[PDB]
Parts: structure tokens; C-alpha cells; sequence
DNA sequence: ATCGATGTATATATCTGACACGTGCCTGGAGACTAGGGAGTAATCCCCTTGGCGGTTAAAACGCGGGGGACAGCGCGTACGTGCGTTTAAGCGGTGCTAGAGCTGTCTACGACCAATTGAGCGGCCTCGGCACCGGGATTCTGAT
DNA sequence: ATCAGAATCCCGGTGCCGAGGCCGCTCAATTGGTCGTAGACAGCTCTAGCACCGCTTAAACGCACGTACGCGCTGTCCCCCGCGTTTTAACCGCCAAGGGGATTACTCCCTAGTCTCCAGGCACGTGTCAGATATATACATCGAT
């Protein structure tokens, strides 16, 4: 049974390398990550369906992020996403 | 053997696992190459933000272990994440300590 | 056994504590019946959705995922029990 | 040494707003859930975590309803909450 | 060619009310309503099939989605109408 | 010969089946699912149009306009619950005045 | 002669509850919509039906808001609606 | 370029809106709050509609974009397509 | 002002169970090759969005008088909060057993796919009748008497 | 109760424009065959949910009593309504232009599918330390004077 739990622990130690996290908080974080993933994926799928497209690419994910996330969070998530995509494209 | 796609993108969350979930989730007939990377980066940013605010809340309460109460404080104290998670209930989260002004003595 | 009268099990002090967490300072005596009725309605809706999910899953035990999906269906998303 | 009718109520408000524990005794809530579920399907079984999730959702919903009732009682320049306040709060929330 | 339910909504209207007419804006409203209900039921059935690790949408999933979405009287009548249609269709399609 | 005639329905069974195949809902789709879905849609459409026709008859009209649909939906509790969050263009509102505003 | 200060308001209430036309003049609403859209992207164009849909949604939302404001005013044993009434109506509906 | 168009929603229009809602008497301070509520709701709907338009690489806002944005906001509009 | 009660915060010590680390494995993710079809781009056309002119009239703005409704103050009585003794059942811990969740194996019915056919449904054109607008009499309803 | 006037309802006439019907066409549903696979069913395991008993004790409950607050009444004044007059700009129609949205055709590169391998992540196991509990205690706040 896969979960985000180990990755959340790594991010937490990367941010604050002296605090632990309870199991209930781990379950809450995993559920929050799954919920956000589901919302973004469903929005991107509907968006690609409206425009008669048959593929999910970076642009639809960017537009879905701009749709769900509030303005400051949307701007920062878009900036980080475009940074990661540029890094991956340069590295390939 | 070769490097994980998270290391190529420079992220901690698994790009390949998100790609598998996108393929198996019945969202579209095709999935672009950069879509899982973008989604992984966004998820990692949101997780990092929540954990930063939860860690700050735990340090304020002089605790060294993040518990659901600190998640509730972090989410309900920030306006952006309260808009994002306004319809979300957190188990064992409690409520914000808010008392109406007229109920106070005098 | 068949159950009959367990709605009174939500005692008056329980309602008073729930109101104290919500910030209510002073409570009038007819509030309790209305709160019990509201509880009955909400639990009937959520239990109907969860039992429908269980009956679809061919199971006889209401799994916590069924309740989580039932809550999500009505927009009352709950974190901490999966999914 | 009787306290004035405000001050103990405010103490309870601070205590339960700093607390996190479940406010409804577990066994009566389980029995009520069983009684309600008996109608839709007979001889059902419930996982403990399912009842825990039900109780968490109920407590959160009732806390929100009581906050809204308090707000609409404050609107009428009162402190006591009456049944009409709950009716108005549910009517505005868009519940039936 | 742009598809819509408008030419079917008219047949049902003439069946239930032989002499009443209906404007173009009501066609748009009814088409939107039918599309919305169709998308709601289909999405709910898709999620239902995804929860049980299945890959087929059958009459079982659609029936359970109908029970979930519609209020109690409408759910019972829609289930009756759907099961009657399905039993009539399987009665005929091989016999 | 058509699947709608075989099932005794007026709604298109084949078009609903194509829409279910193209909507990206599942990898496979059963044979009776489109029949069930068209039966449900046909029943709902019949209920809404019957109520709209009755509302139009009460208004002494022979054409159904958005006002009649709006009245029919808000005057039926179950459809109002089903369409609570839906707003109908050019539908207006239910005639309802609070008793507290009425005069001496 | 003059009607009493209740009566004409009630007549208008009945008249506008009986009809289905749009209440806001079309050119002012059009100009407002274009001004608001000017902040997100320059040199935008609008189909007429898009502006009509926007206007219909605004009419429904404002009408529902005024209904809720009327109920929360009647709750306070008042006829007249104040700014605080609209604030309460929006707070309870989860818009603030 | 545009200036002060929220006054274009005149006081009689708000009065007529309140009359449909069943309001009999209106305080003088209601109008500014109603204008602010209008400006925020229209800002949200226009933001989502312009986002949907920008995705399709279009320069015109179609009725379908507005309908989709409204459906996303949880208030569904019938009779304008989709 | 003030001190006593009193709950609440604070500091320390034992434990304990829950969280942080190690290990082995196995299955899901990465590299490589293939085809093919979906998406990017370029040209076209026409329709449908924007802009301007004019009038004219209905609607918005403005002034003013007044009345009725919001609001502040006051009295009262009763309903609710607080405290105390009693009782009741919730909670915890152990033990039982059996129903049923969960996993695996098998196989056959059933649904994806593909090519040919053709007839149902949609776009366009035309017309006539339901409804709307106008107008005028009848009825209702409101307010002052 | 009355009566006049303003508003609404109703009844009929005329018009008009949008709904209903008919016809050509085209492309999307149907049918028939093949093949892979998925899910229905049987069977085995072993977990955990239910039921019970016993002891304890903390929460609920019933009642007595006091007092703070809801509610009704009264007066006041202010500010919103309703109507007459002035102004202005919304709307309709008509014309002109152009630009961009939808369509089609061509191309090429990007992703599904399959194979082969291997390493990372996840149950199982473990140990140790932060926090829960308990206790003592200090401190600030409510209350009565």
C-alpha cells in the first residue's frame, strides 16, 4: 500500500531538521496531497475535454493550477512548476 | 541503471509514481512528459508550505512534534489555505480560540 | 436486538459542551430538541450514503473508506482516515 | 462563594476551545449509529474507525452550526440562543 | 452537425402532452439539464468503479449512482424504470 | 431495429453509449449501462416536462417558457433539492411575501 | 390621493416578483464587465451571449442575497435592512 | 480605458433588485455594500472566464467559457449552452 | 484597594508507547526500440464584434414634506446558571468465537476493434397561429371620510 | 359603512415572428466476426468485530435558589418614501469595417506498447526518548467588601 508518507518526512527534514511528526498528521498530510492531486487532475481532464484535446500536457496542468490555487499560491506554484519543467527539459 | 526522474527535475516527490497515477486514473488517452513533473512540483510546494506553517505553529506552542492541532492552527490562521481548504474537516483539529466581544465581561 | 430510543443518549451536558466549544455563553431550554433533530437528519443522510456504498461493494461491514467517500460526496471532506 | 453567571461559562469556553478530545460519549453514539443504520439494511457491522470518522464529522458540523447560531443570536442583540436562531442559521446555510 | 437532445425532448413532450408547445429557450434549458444529469451520473459511476478496482461500467454501477444522486422518491422511480428497461432489453435481444 | 425501440425508449441508446465511450469514464462499458442511463434520463425529462406543462396550463398558456420550468422546479420539493444550486436564465422567482411585511 | 408608505413598495414587490425581465440596464453592465476584464487581459472581446449569461447570474445571485438579507432583518424584529444585515447574510453563507 | 463604472449600477436598479427579493424598506448605506459585493463576484467570474479563454489561445470570451466558470464556482446556469 | 479561593500554568521526575532507524525483498520505475496519429502551423473565408450618428423618450437625479419605524430607556418576572447530594452507566481489561474481509486460482462469457451498409437526425426553407401589444371597459383595492 | 380614484384584470382585435412541418443529405449507429481478458465463483486463511462479566468512578441527574436578561411598553426624532419637476443617456436602427474564429490540409515528433532489469520503498523488527501523567507549586484572576 503506497503513500506519500516517506516523501513528506524527507520534505519536513529538508525544511525543519529537528521536528518529528505524528502518525495522525502523516495521514492528514497524505490525504491532503491526494485530495489536491485529484482536484488538479480532474480539472485538467475537464479542461482538455472542453477543447477537444486528447492529451494532458504542461499547459493544462498550469491552467488547472491557476484555477484551483488562490492568487498568491497559484503564482508561486506556477513559478515553481515552470522552474522544474525547465530544469527537466535542460537536463534531458 | 540510471537516475530517478525526481533527481532529474530536482524534486523530492516521486515523478514516476505520479505519472503512473495519471495513466491509471482515467483522465485522458495520453499524458504529456512535463505534466507529471509540473504536478509533482506543485504538490511538493503545497506540502512544503503546510509543513512550514505547521512547524512554526509547533515552535510557538514550544512543542517539537507536529500534531493535528498544529495543522488546524496553520490552515485556519492563513487566509489563502483557508480559502483552499474551507470545506475540509481535520480530525482531532479542534477549533480556533475565538470568543465574541459582547460575551466578555463589562 | 432492535434499537428504539438511543437518540436520548446524546445527553444535555454533551450538547452544552458542544455549544461551549462553539462559543455559546448562554443556552435556552428548547435548543436540545432541535439539535437532536439536526443530528438525526445529518446522520441519516451520511449513513444512507455509506450503506449504499457498502451494498455496492457486496460487503457487510461499513469500512471507514465508505464513510469518508460519503462525506466527500456531500462536500464535507474529512482528513485523517484515508483517501 | 458563587461566581457570577458569566465567568464559569467563559472558563468552559476557554477550556473546550483549547482542548481537542471528543465531547460525546462513544457508546451512546455507537448505539445511535446502529439504530439509524438498522433501517437501511439489517444485521450490519461497523469498523471502529468508521464510527470514529462519523463522530468527528458530527462534532465538527455541530460546532460550526453552534458558531453560526451564536452569530445570529448576537445579531439580535441577545446572548441566549433560541430555536429560531438555529432555524435561521440552517435556512441561510441552505440546509432543508 | 451539432448534436443535442432537443429532437428527443419534443417526442417525450408530445407523448405526455399531445397539444402543448414549447419555445427554443426551454429546449436549451432542457438540453442543459439532461447533459448535466448525464455527466453527474457518469462521473459518479466512474468514481464508483474506480473505488472497487474495476474497469467496467455496468448496470450495477449506474443503478448505485442513481440511488446516490437522486432524492429518495426519484431514486426509487428511476431504479424501477431502469430495471424495467434493462429486463425488457435482455428479454428481446436474444429471443 | 434501433436499440431505443428494442428497449421501448425514445431517447438515443446508441448516442449515450458513444458519449460514455468518449467521456473517459472507464476502460470498458457494459451493454446495459447505456440502456439504464437513457431510461433514467427519459424518466427525469418526462417528470420535468409534465410539471412544466401543468404549470403552463394553470397559467392558461400552450407554450412552455423558462418561467414555467422555474415554477415547476421550485414547486416540487424533490426536484428543488436535486437542482438547488442551479440557476435558470429568465426564470424569475417564486411569489412569496413574508407575513411580517403585510399591512394592518 | 397619496398611498401610505407601505403600499407602493408592496405593489412593486408583487410586480417584480411576477415578471422575468432583467433589472439592470444593459450598457452600464456591459461597461462594468469590460472594465473588470480590463485588469486581467488587455484588448479582450466579449460575445453578447456571454455578457447575457453574466447578467443572468448576477441577477440570480443578488436576488438570493436580498432574500437572505430580508430574512435576517425580520429575525431582528425589523423591516429595514442595514449594512450589518448583509454582512451577517454573507458571513453565514460562507462567503467571508 | 475605463473610469468609475460601478456607479453605472444606479440606486433604482438596486431598489428593483431588492423588490424582487421581497425587501420593503432599504437603509441608505446598503447601496455601497451591494456594489462591493457585485464587484467581487464579477471579479471572480471574469477571472475564471478569462483563464478559460487564455487556455484556448482565444481573444474573445464566449458564452461557453462563462458557463464553465460558473459551473466551477458551484452555481450552474441553464439555457446558455453546455 | 485587597486577600482568599481557585483554577490554571509551570517545573520536574518516571515511564511508556510511539516514533525514528535498520534490513530484506520484490515489484514498479527507467532505458531502448518501434509505429502511428495527434498536435502544431499555415492559408482562407466570412460572420460577427466594435465603433459611430441620431433622436426620443423613459428612466435617473434632485427637492421637499412628513410619518412611521428604529432605537434608547425602564420595569418586571421568569427562566436559566450554579452548587450539592445521589445514582447510573461509560470505560477498561480479558476472554470467545465465529463471520466475513481478503487473497489466489480458473475459466468462460463478453466487450474492444474493424469493415460495410444505410437510414435516422440535422440544417435550411416556409408558413400560420399563439402570444404580445394596444386599447378600452370591468373589477378590485386602497385610503380618507 | 362609504366612495372616488388608481391600479389591475379581462376581453377583443391586429399583427408578427417564431414554432412546427417538410425535404435533402451524410455520417454515425448497426451487424457480423474475431480474439484477448476480466470478473464471477470456489475455496482457504486468520483478523477482528461482537458479546459478555466485573470493577471503578466520573459523569449525569434531580432539585433548590437566586438573579440577570428577554420582552413588552413608551417616547422621540430622523431619515426614507413618495411625488412633482428637470435632465440625460439607453435603446433601436442603420451602416462600415476588419479581425479573428472556425475549417482544412500537411507534416513530424512524441507517446503508447513491449521488453529487460534492477534498485528503491515498504512490512517487519527494534530501541529510546519526548510527552503524558502525576505531583507539587506558583500565579493571576474573579469576587465580595
Amino acid at each position: 500500500k503506497e503513500s506519500y508518507a516517506s516523501y513528506i518526512y524527507k520534505v519536513l527534514k529538508q525544511t525543519h531538521p529537528d521536528t518529528g511528526i505524528s502518525q495522525k498528521a502523516m495521514s492528514i498530510m497524505n490525504s491532503f496531497v491526494n485530495d489536491i492531486f485529484e482536484r488538479i487532475a480532474s480539472e485538467a481532464s475537464k479542461l482538455a475535454s472542453y477543447n477537444k484535446k486528447s492529451t494532458i500536457s504542461a499547459r493544462e496542468i498550469q491552467t488547472a493550477v491557476r484555477l484551483i490555487l488562490p492568487g498568491e499560491l497559484s503564482k508561486h506554484a506556477v513559478s515553481e512548476g515552470t522552474r522544474a519543467v525547465t530544469k527537466y527539459t535542460s537536463s534531458t | 541503471a540510471s537516475t530517478s526522474r525526481s533527481s532529474k527535475a530536482g524534486l523530492t516527490f516521486p515523478v514516476g509514481r505520479v505519472h503512473r497515477l495519471l495513466r491509471r486514473g482515467n483522465y485522458a488517452q495520453r499524458i504529456g512528459s512535463g505534466a507529471p513533473v509540473y504536478l509533482t512540483a506543485v504538490l511538493e510546494y503545497l506540502a512544503a508550505e503546510i509543513l512550514e506553517l505547521a512547524g512554526n505553529a509547533a515552535r510557538d506552542n514550544k512543542k517539537s512534534r507536529i500534531i493535528p492541532r498544529h495543522l488546524q492552527l496553520a490552515i485556519r490562521n492563513d487566509e489563502e489555505l483557508n480559502k483552499l481548504l474551507g470545506h475540509v474537516t481535520i480530525a482531532q483539529g479542534g477549533v480556533l480560540p475565538n470568543i465574541q466581544s459582547e460575551l466578555l465581561p463589562k | 436486538k432492535i434499537l428504539r430510543d438511543n437518540i436520548q443518549g446524546i445527553t444535555k451536558p454533551a450538547i452544552r459542551r458542544l455549544a461551549r466549544r462553539g462559543g455559546v455563553k448562554r443556552i435556552s431550554a428548547l435548543i436540545y430538541e432541535e439539535v437532536r433533530a439536526v443530528l438525526k437528519t445529518f446522520l441519516e443522510n451520511v449513513i444512507r450514503d455509506a450503506v449504499t456504498y457498502t451494498e455496492h461493494a457486496k460487503r457487510k461491514t461499513v469500512t471507514s473508506l465508505d464513510v469518508v467517500y460519503a462525506l466527500k460526496r456531500q462536500g464535507r471532506t474529512l482528513y485523517g482516515f484515508g483517501g | 462563594h458563587r461566581y457570577k453567571p458569566g465567568t464559569v461559562a467563559l472558563r468552559e469556553i476557554r477550556r473546550f476551545q483549547k482542548s481537542t478530545e471528543l465531547l460525546i460519549r462513544k457508546l451512546p453514539f455507537q448505539r445511535l449509529v446502529r439504530e439509524i443504520a438498522q433501517d437501511f439494511k439489517t444485521d450490519l457491522r461497523f469498523q471502529s474507525s468508521a464510527i470514529g470518522a462519523l463522530q468527528e464529522s458530527v462534532e465538527a458540523y455541530l460546532v460550526s452550526l453552534f458558531e453560526d447560531t451564536n452569530l445570529c443570536a448576537i445579531h439580535a442583540k441577545r446572548v441566549t440562543i433560541q430555536k429560531k436562531d438555529i432555524l435561521l442559521a440552517r435556512r441561510l446555510r441552505g440546509e432543508r
